[PDB]
């Protein structure tokens, strides 16, 4: 869950960015990374309770996408009704999901208690320097390392050109329910294209916001509460950054796996119906 | 302006149908390559090489006994007037190591066969089917070619990787030559279909599902320039040339009902397969010499009907 994902990663950075003021705590990351293990266990396995019949629903995408190697609407009804079963499954394991993420509120804020200062007018920046730099700043170099705007020009061209094959080849082939399934896949990659597109604007806007905000954080001091305001604030920068990029990689894998998928779909039809 | 076109008609029969057929001139004898595209209980591949001896198709020899089951296949014949080389290679799923088989004759009946092995063919992610081809002389030798087209490219990264022409040098014994074609009208997202390269007068010509007149650029790199033949539902389906100007038929509809032929924008006569419940598909502008031609299509089950052309210039 996206604001839960912001919430979990946010309180992870309140956690660690709290507990690296104290330079003697270099081994507590075993305990808190072990709680990242704990939330992968509880969070990920509760959201795999829905992957009984949602992994069966990935197998239902297999039921769709090859007959060998009308009911578009009629079993589209079953698909969306079982999608009321999807957000219903989220809705009734929702008990468990809120327990998990608000337990990250729990251990997270109880790790915010673990920060202190010798004096409140000025404190250390061993914390945000050591944890931003030694845990975050290379991911900042990862998303900074990619021209995902020209790659949005690539994926933009993927929807454009794929609408060209859809145009001239739906304009030619048409015949069986293949066109309906192809259109479902194409609009799916267009919704994901919207996701990728705005989260690339989180890259262009928000990554620049990390660039702007990053000067006021490390190698300095504050009156303590302003420094803490930048622990929460930069923890939000980290939350939307990491959440946006993990979205970008799930949809990146599913994206280009679908690129080989529909690629061989356009290199799949003439091989069957043999035009002429 | 000043052209005299003597057009005329003839008739063939065949007892069983053959859908996709190949036509040419060998020693001025009307020949054929039949189709049995049935892989079922009572029919297999049965490709009969048929001469029309004055009324109807007479199979000069069969082809299924040599290549036992390999493959679908794709048929390629090169028209020398003394010899014709025929290869057979199947449809595309993993393998590039592609042992095929080679045919030789000097008649239509007595065939010499030849085991070849075209292993790691370079037409992976290229698309080809059967068509008639000719020799084609570049400065050293006449040459025989196999031109695999790229059907779809995402990006127009290069206009060189469109049509990939593996060429021979020794009648088709060894194919140690690859030839590049440049296509300048490469519209992305428009997956070009079913390339048909025909040969006219030691020059290059590609046609597909548009027309492109084609010319030499390099020893291996060639090019195609663009040229219109498109009007209101008037597709281009076959074109030959006499005196290097085109002769045009049409597919007027999607049923291939009755093809439309003009006298090079001067006059017009009409194809009349009724004076039934069939079409004019499969039309073959068979090329004889500088001044004579033929035309044969496929209308219904086992009936071919010749349209013969005599054409020179009075002025």
């Amino acid at each position: 869950i996206i604001p839960h994902y912001t919430f979990l990663d946010y309180y992870k950075h309140l956690s660690y960015n709290s507990i690296y003021h104290k330079s003697s705590t270099y081994g507590k990351c075993i305990a808190v990374d072990a709680f990242i293990k704990k939330i992968n266990e509880t969070y990920d396995k509760v959201k795999s309770k829905c992957n009984d019949i949602k992994n069966d629903l990935i197998a239902t995408i297999k039921k769709l996408e090859h007959p060998y190697d009308r009911t578009f609407k009629k079993m589209m009804d079953e698909y969306n009704t079982k999608k009321k079963k999807l957000i219903k499954c989220i809705k009734n394991h929702e008990n468990d999901f809120n327990k998990i993420c608000m337990d990250m509120k729990n251990y997270g804020t109880n790790l915010f208690e673990q920060l202190s200062c010798y004096n409140n007018n000025f404190c250390n920046t061993n914390g945000i320097r050591y944890h931003y730099d030694e845990y975050i700043h290379k991911l900042i170099l990862s998303v900074k390392s990619k021209n995902l705007n020209k790659d949005l020009s690539d994926m933009t061209n993927i929807l454009q050109q794929s609408e060209l094959l859809l145009t001239n080849l739906n304009k030619k082939m048409g015949s069986y329910i293949y066109i309906d399934t192809i259109k479902f896949i194409h609009k799916e990659m267009k919704h994901i294209f919207n996701r990728i597109e705005y989260h690339t604007k989180i890259i262009n806007d928000k990554t620049k916001i990390i660039q702007d905000k990053i000067k006021l954080n490390i190698w300095r001091t504050f009156q303590k509460d302003e420094l803490l305001k930048r622990i929460l604030d930069m923890s939000n920068e980290y939350s939307l950054f990491i959440t946006s990029d993990h979205l970008r990689q799930m949809l990146y894998n599913t994206f280009y796996s679908k690129e080989k998928h529909l690629n061989n779909i356009f290199h799949h039809l003439i091989y069957v119906l043999q035009m002429k | 302006r000043h052209v005299f076109i003597r057009t005329e008609l003839s008739f063939i029969k065949n007892n069983v149908p053959c859908i996709r057929d190949m036509f040419f001139i060998y020693k001025r004898e009307l020949y054929n390559i039949c189709l049995d595209d049935l892989k079922g209980e009572e029919d297999e591949t049965h490709i009969y090489v048929q001469k029309k001896v004055k009324d109807s198709w007479i199979t000069l020899n069969d082809l299924f006994k040599e290549t036992d089951l390999t493959g679908r296949p794709h048929i390629f014949a090169y028209v020398d007037v003394e010899e014709i080389i025929i290869l057979l290679c199947e449809d595309e799923n993993r393998k590039k190591d592609m042992t095929c088989h080679r045919f030789y004759s000097n008649d239509g009946k007595e065939y010499n066969n030849a085991e070849i092995t075209i292993s790691d063919y370079i037409l992976k992610d290229k698309l080809l089917s059967s068509y008639v081809s000719l020799p084609l002389k570049i400065e050293n030798r006449e040459y025989f070619l196999i031109c695999g087209v790229s059907p779809y490219k995402f990006k127009d990264d290069n206009k060189k990787d469109d049509i990939l022409c593996m060429a021979s040098h020794d009648k088709g014994e060894t194919w140690g030559t690859k030839i590049v074609i440049k296509y300048d009208n490469y519209k992305l997202g428009v997956q070009y279909f079913f390339l048909r390269p025909y040969i006219s007068k030691n020059d290059l010509s590609f046609h597909f599902y548009n027309f492109i007149e084609c010319t030499h650029e390099k020893d291996l790199e060639f090019v195609c320039s663009n040229r219109d033949f498109l009007k209101d539902n008037k597709v281009l389906q076959d074109v030959s040339t006499l005196n290097d100007e085109y002769i045009v038929s049409y597919g007027n509809d999607n049923n291939f009902a009755e093809c439309y032929i003009f006298f090079n924008n001067e006059n017009s006569i009409l194809i009349k397969p009724e004076k039934t419940t069939a079409g004019c598909y499969g039309g073959t502008f068979v090329k004889i010499d500088e001044n004579r031609a033929l035309f044969i299509y496929s209308s219904s089950q086992g009936i071919y009907n010749i349209h013969t052309i005599y054409y020179a210039n009075y002025e």
